[PDB]
């Protein structure tokens, strides 16, 4: 509850936007308008780390008592660190989710938006910040059966950004259409239980169903071009299904080549005997679906839908929404996110991230949308610069496995790769490959590590982590894993940014730190 | 009006007309519809569009206009008449007359791709460019006096039996009194056009086919040979049928061609910040012996003697008189020795480095279509602005050397084959490069490196010879200077680091300005006749210091590079 | 039917064992089979930025004998490379190996040059001295600036070149010249030789009686079903590049044999002279599938060197023996 808070907010402030994420933007571009909407004047952050934290508020000692938090908060005691606030208030909406119980009392600087049906770690001020001394240790180590359960066993984040913001505001006589699909844009971000999960997605067929299926404030005369709500149907979220063949989605999915092994050739023959079934030509499956004859493209869901019933992938129909604004185009929110990262580019100019950081949050507008195309363009040679290493390596097999996990290694970087994340992506995209598909799945749900070469950063040992698969929801050892050479020996290690999942080692620090952590 | 589909109407009846006016975007800007406004800056007569708009429309007419376009084109020319014609005024009130229109439109495919199938369908392909012909003549419609009605066509038959010479009675005029009377006539153009196929789809082991275009009314003038365009046609036919049973008719016609922009070479048919970058090195006098590093810009050789070029490429002055001569603006300079020394990929580089064509002897060097006896021409055609540097003179037959007796001492140029004489010129130059007899040892003795005239060594200027000296600490050195140089095959981008030996297309308009602005002049001041006749390298320097003007010996620098060359003969 | 090759054909031991199979006529001249085992085993594109595009081509020819094999010399190639193409030189040779941009009209048939035709493939030629000048002007610039020029015609078009050159010549004014000069052992020109790359020669004085005998008995290791693929997979697979490992040597290979072997037939040796090197060097990789280059594959290019080129300089003989054998 900020009905009472909100109303205080017309002082001055300060409109963080934090740390690298498509979140930010998505829960923040509607506040940037809204600061001018009282009539107050906004003021935003570029954030790469906790390194970022206080060399640029640092810079601003002042008492601007009307604060952010996003993605963070598991940080530090936070007056411990913010320690110049004497009653300086913040405000949270983080979605850096498992947080500590010493940050939400001394209940004047901090606002707790907690309320949830796990009532479990409550005495962890009557065990911690409270704590004979034998019992004392029986009550800390007997109830740290939960309560380093949280904390020292893994991590995970919880809910939007701005659809609290959202809960605010469709009460305030705003009915922003855009901020909606903006909302989506949070929903795919993370939400999707292809990244991270929702379950209750299933559930979300009705949320904003029922907060739109509602609402057609013209429900009478809709027929007009610019800005027509949107409209839901069962889609994809396969591989950015329009501007592109058919062929390049049944490539470059994964969920085809988790389940069909594309990549080598009876994945091929297969194929092609299921084009039969579906009996499209082979031009037309090789033309941009926008691109393609009509019938075909207007019959194609029709009928995958349903005669995909039978060959291996149950997984395919999901509940999503696309539009356009008048006749150029129709857009897809899923047709978006993967192109989000294409302006994520880690150009060595040092220019580069933090103006495409201002760039991406110009982009999310209606008036500015001729950039976004180079975006998907990126983003399709990016994801065919992926077997650049694939079929070298999962048929050269780098693979190793390491004991208790499987363990992979890179030694040659790439300025495709000088941006992180795709760290993730490949691991994702390859386990599938030999170590689950020549064998059982015995051997392949295990987690996967990945090395990252720095040719650019002096040579730093970067780094993400990776779940089984099939079983996600079971929380991330790594939230812990990788503080087991750390807290062993410790070597030069970092955790400068706001996630666990990441570290940076020395360049030739690695070995004896892995057969520390191979345990 | 058969309204119930293929109605003859419905797009200049309402739709294609209500489609222009409805794209309709506000900014009052987002128009189809003040396009051919700013057409009319000039009466271009023409307009563009896309083939994924009506698209955006609909998914209707899609499918209904590709496939008899030779319907939807001409219903979209009356739309576009019966509309624009609007608006020459308000109300009744500005007229000469209407006029004829062009409607323009626009994933790729190949030229083996494509037959019986793809018939009276539009394409998307790409291809290069290969010869055409002229511009002819074409009509819509002209009448007759035998009844004199235009005489409509429905294709761009021959008036059967009625004569109309006819009503006069009885007295009767039968199988055409038909005199076609073009003064009522109309008139269109034509070019023919002609495309080459990639060289990725397997011309190897087989032949490279090719088809034949066809043109209208505006879209000749806009091309010529060496270019790379995309397309879309039709595919139809000009034959007729049932050729040992019925072989026929290849060719397309054009509608809406959407040409390359290859990069960085097309300053060639169709800024200030760059002057800055060009002046304020200038501005250091430190271009004359700097650039001795530069026009071999990442290799050895010339070096203390590159700085007699800086005359060459500027020249001298075209200095013309009031008395009969036009003197030797144009100057020749030399280069000669052994292989090995780079001397192949230098001058291969130097076409890179204005225009001109290179390779040595035979290999630049002395049809079956409506009767026209054509002649390409002579060597005036890539250089007359343009120069050259080449191989092989004696390396060449003598049937062919009379006419650089002609060229290039005078080019004192004449036609003969027919009964016409040419009279061209040029303000063109060459270099020699050589593989003659003996080099060093040669030069300093006397005169038989080419073995039949005396006459050379007449109008050329300094002798600068390509050797592989021996000299044991320059070996080392050149047998470094080879390998990485060769190996990773690597030595691009670092040489445009350099103050001013650097950005060869900086540099080549550079020099398109430095030489490129008037003719300017000198100052008042063995010392022979013909060294002496270098007074046109006196008149070099202010393009070199850019001055207007400068003395006798300062430039004399070039005197201690000839003097180097009077060694080979100065007895 | 692939456990031969990715097991056998990659070893340096395949000089034995592709030499067991590389000529099966006779024993005769084992040089060649090293040769041949190099021959049709290079290509490469590398072209550099800025510059042009540099070398991939290899050319070869020895000076035979009227009772030697200089026409039975080539013909096992011709079924199994990737791309042959076959020529007998001059007796009928013509000129069409005059193109105005004159398309070739209906029933008015002209014809153009079979050099791109196999484009990465070869002229395999007997009587190569006996063609035609103006068609060896075509012939020439095809392996020194990877493009040749048709002569003031219409258009003075050109043709693509990344292939390779080969031939099986006779030799001038009779039989064999001795360690004299191979200019004069067969009339070639010299700027056509300034990019010729490989060389072997053939006299014979004083086992294969028997041999030819039951050869002509005959009453009526490699697979040969495949050797294609394997030698696709060195024209294929591996290809690494280096820096100089120890080549900084041959500026005493080109200074000191400049100058010791300085006046007797001793100018043959140039950075084209190693360029030729350069293009096999790299092909032991291509044979082997190596990824990288030593001094290994460096000694048996020079044992190449060393065995061929002792021929075509003067009688003293002796002048590659002392001066490279230790490089053998
Ligand atoms: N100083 C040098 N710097 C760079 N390359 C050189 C040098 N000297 C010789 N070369 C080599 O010589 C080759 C060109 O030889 P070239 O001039 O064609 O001989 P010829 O004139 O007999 O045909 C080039 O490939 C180049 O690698
Ligand atoms: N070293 C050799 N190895 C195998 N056969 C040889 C050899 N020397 C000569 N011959 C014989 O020479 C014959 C071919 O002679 P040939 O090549 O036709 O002479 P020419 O080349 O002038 O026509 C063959 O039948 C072959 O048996």
């Amino acid at each position: 509850l900020r009905n009472d808070f909100y109303r205080q907010l017309v002082g001055k402030r300060i409109l963080i936007v934090v740390n690298y994420d498509i979140d930010a933007i998505c829960a923040s571009r509607i506040l940037q308008a809204l600061f001018k909407y009282d009539h107050m004047l906004y003021t935003v952050v570029p954030i790469m780390g906790v390194t970022g934290l206080k060399r640029a508020y640092g810079e601003h000692q002042g008492d601007v008592k009307y604060v952010v938090l996003v993605n963070c908060g598991g940080c530090v005691d936070i007056v411990e660190l913010l320690q110049p606030s004497d009653d300086v208030t913040f405000f949270i909406c983080d979605s850096h989710r498992p947080l500590d119980v010493c940050n939400i009392y001394s209940d004047r600087q901090v606002c707790i938006l907690g309320d949830a049906s796990l009532e479990e770690n409550i005495p962890a001020f009557e065990t911690i910040f409270y704590d004979l001394k034998q019992r004392a240790r029986r009550q800390w180590e007997s109830e740290r059966d939960r309560i380093m359960f949280e904390y020292t066993q893994f991590s995970y984040y919880g809910r939007s950004a701005a659809l609290m913001v959202f809960e605010l505001a469709w009460k305030l006589s705003k009915d922003n259409m855009d901020l909606l699909w903006w909302a989506i844009v949070g929903i795919t971000e993370q939400l999707l239980l292809g990244k991270i999960e929702s379950g209750a997605y299933t559930l979300e067929l009705e949320q904003i169903q029922s907060h739109v299926s509602r609402l057609t404030n013209k429900t009478n005369d809709q027929n007009t071009m610019s800005a027509s709500k949107i409209t839901f149907e069962n889609d994809l979220h396969l591989v950015l299904y329009r501007h592109w063949p058919v062929t390049e989605s049944m490539r470059y999915s994964r969920y085809s080549s988790c389940q069909l092994k594309l990549w080598t050739l009876r994945g091929e023959k297969r194929l092609h005997e299921l084009l039969l079934e579906m009996g499209l030509p082979l031009v037309h499956a090789r033309q941009t679906y926008g691109a393609m004859d009509l019938v075909l493209r207007k019959e194609f869901f029709s009928m995958v839908e349903r005669l995909a019933e039978k060959y291996d992938i149950a997984d395919i129909v999901y509940g999503t929404f696309t539009l356009s604004y008048g006749y150029r185009s129709r857009y897809a929110a899923a047709d978006y996110v993967y192109a989000l990262l294409a302006i994520m580019e880690s150009v060595k100019k040092h220019k580069t991230p933090e103006d495409c950081f201002l760039e991406a949050s110009d982009a999310l507008s209606r008036q500015h949308k001729q950039l976004l195309s180079a975006g998907i363009d990126q983003a399709k040679l990016l994801h065919a610069a992926v077997f650049r290493q694939v079929q070298s390596s999962l048929e050269a097999r780098q693979v190793h496995s390491a004991g208790s996990f499987f363990y992979y290694v890179l030694q040659e970087e790439h300025a495709f790769f000088s941006y992180p994340y795709a760290l993730g992506l490949l691991a994702r995209f390859l386990l599938r490959g030999h170590v689950a598909t020549s064998r059982a799945r015995q051997a392949s749900d295990l987690p996967l590590i990945a090395s990252c070469p720095l040719n650019a950063s002096e040579g730093m040992c970067l780094l993400v982590g990776i779940v089984p698969v099939r079983e996600d929801s079971p929380r991330n050892f790594f939230g812990k894993a990788f503080e087991q050479a750390a807290q062993k020996s410790g070597v030069a290690l970092l955790q400068d940014f706001f996630e666990p999942a990441v570290v940076q080692l020395r360049q030739s620090d690695l070995t004896r730190f892995l057969d520390s952590l191979t345990v | 009006n058969q309204q119930d589909a293929q109605i003859n109407l419905q797009a200049v009846k309402k739709k294609y007309k209500e489609f222009i006016r409805t794209f309709n975007e506000e900014n009052f800007f987002y128009k189809y519809r003040d396009t051919l406004k700013r057409n009319y800056l000039n009466g271009r007569y023409f307009l563009e569009i896309e083939m994924e708009d009506l698209v955006g429309f609909d998914e209707t007419l899609a499918d209904k206009l590709n496939k008899q376009p030779t319907e939807h084109l001409e219903i979209f020319e009356e739309a576009a008449r019966e509309v624009a014609d609007e608006i020459t005024a308000p109300r009744p009130e500005h007229e000469e007359h209407m006029h004829d229109i062009q409607i323009l439109l626009s994933n790729p495919t190949n030229i083996r791709q494509l037959k019986s199938d793809c018939v009276s369908k539009l394409v998307k392909i790409a291809g290069i460019i290969v010869a055409a012909s002229g511009i002819s003549a074409k009509a819509t419609r002209m009448s007759i006096q035998c009844l004199s009605c235009s005489t409509v066509i429905p294709n761009l038959y021959a008036l059967p039996r009625k004569c109309n010479t006819e009503q006069a009675g009885r007295p009767k005029c039968p199988l055409d009194p038909f005199f076609i009377m073009p003064d009522k006539c109309k008139c269109v153009d034509f070019q023919t056009l002609k495309l080459q196929e990639l060289p990725d789809f397997v011309p190897q082991g087989e032949i490279p086919r090719h088809l034949q275009l066809f043109c209208d009314r505006s879209l000749c003038e806009r091309v010529v040979p060496g270019n790379r365009v995309l397309i879309q046609g039709i595919y139809s036919i000009r034959k007729v049928g049932k050729a040992v049973v019925g072989v026929r008719a290849p060719y397309m016609r054009v509608v809406g061609i959407t040409v390359d922009s290859e990069g960085a070479g097309a300053i060639s048919r169709y800024t200030s910040d760059e002057e800055e970058h060009f002046r304020r090195m200038a501005a250091s006098g430190d271009i004359y012996e700097r650039l001795s590093q530069s026009l071999a810009p990442s290799i050895f050789g010339s070096r203390d003697i590159k700085k007699a070029i800086t005359c060459m490429l500027f020249g001298g002055s075209r200095k013309r008189l009031p008395d009969g001569l036009c003197r030797r603006g144009d100057i020749n300079v030399l280069l000669l020795g052994d292989p090995g020394t780079a001397k192949s990929q230098l001058l291969k580089f130097v076409e890179k480095v204005p225009i001109a064509v290179y390779t040595s002897g035979k290999g630049s060097s002395t049809d079956p279509q409506t009767r026209n006896f054509v002649m390409e021409g002579g060597a005036m055609v890539l250089a007359d602005g343009g120069v050259v540097c080449i191989d092989e003179f004696d390396k060449m037959r003598e049937d062919d050397r009379v006419a650089i007796h002609e060229a290039m001492e005078q080019q004192t140029i004449s036609i003969a084959k027919a009964g016409i004489t040419t009279t061209l010129n040029s303000r063109c130059s060459v270099l020699a490069a050589a593989n003659s007899i003996f080099g060093r040892w040669d030069d300093t003795k006397g005169e038989e490196n080419i073995d039949f005239m005396p006459t050379i060594l007449s109008r050329f200027d300094m002798i600068f010879i390509v050797k592989d000296i021996h000299d044991e600490s320059r070996d080392i050195t050149l047998a470094k200077h080879i390998i990485n140089v060769h190996l990773s095959s690597n030595k691009s981008a670092p040489s445009e680091p350099a103050e001013g030996e650097i950005s060869l297309s900086t540099f080549k308009k550079y020099i398109h300005y430095c030489r490129t602005h008037c003719g300017p002049r000198l100052s008042e001041a063995p010392i022979t006749v013909r060294q002496l006749e270098v007074i046109r390298i006196s008149e070099s320097l202010a393009k070199i210091r850019l001055q207007p003007f400068a003395t006798d010996e300062h430039v004399n620098e070039a005197l201690r590079l000839f003097q180097v060359s009077t060694l080979d003969a100065a007895m | 039917d692939i456990a031969t090759i990715q097991k056998l054909s990659k070893d340096p031991r395949i000089v034995e064992r592709v030499v067991a199979s590389m000529a099966p006529s006779i024993y005769g001249h084992d040089y060649i089979k090293r040769a041949l085992a190099l021959a049709l085993f290079g290509g490469e594109s590398k072209n550099p930025g800025e510059k042009h595009k540099v070398r991939g081509d290899i050319n070869l020819l020895i000076c035979g004998d009227p009772g030697t094999a200089k026409s039975q010399f080539l013909k096992y190639t011709e079924k199994v490379a990737p791309r042959a193409v076959f020529t007998t030189g001059q007796g009928a040779s013509a000129v069409g190996l005059y193109v105005r941009r004159n398309p070739v009209s209906r029933e008015w048939t002209l014809e153009a040059g079979a050099l791109v035709l196999a484009d990465q493939g070869v002229c395999l030629i007997d009587e190569f001295d006996k063609m035609n000048d103006q068609d060896r002007t075509s012939i020439h610039e095809a392996m020194e600036q990877q493009s040749i020029s048709i002569s003031k015609a219409g258009i003075v078009t050109s043709l693509q070149a990344r292939c390779t050159v080969i031939a099986a010549a006779n030799p001038i004014g009779g039989r064999y010249d001795p360690s004299m000069t191979f200019s004069e052992n067969v009339n070639l020109s010299e700027p056509i030789l300034s990019r010729f790359d490989v060389l072997c020669v053939v006299k014979d004085e004083f086992q294969l009686a028997k041999f030819v005998v039951h050869s002509h008995m005959k009453h009526h290791e490699i697979p040969q079903d495949l050797l294609r693929q394997y030698i696709v997979y060195a024209k294929e697979n591996i290809r690494p590049k280096l820096t100089n490992i120890d080549e900084d040597k041959i500026a005493k290979m080109y200074a000191q044999l400049r100058q010791e072997s300085f006046a007797t037939g001793s100018l043959p040796i140039t950075v084209r002279h190693i360029e030729s090197v350069i293009r096999m060097s790299e092909a032991h990789a291509r044979m082997h599938l190596r990824e990288n280059v030593m001094e290994a594959d460096v000694s048996m290019a020079i044992r190449m060197m060393l065995e061929s080129f002792i021929e075509a300089q003067k009688f003293s003989v002796m002048k590659k023996m002392r001066s490279t054998f230790q490089k053998y």
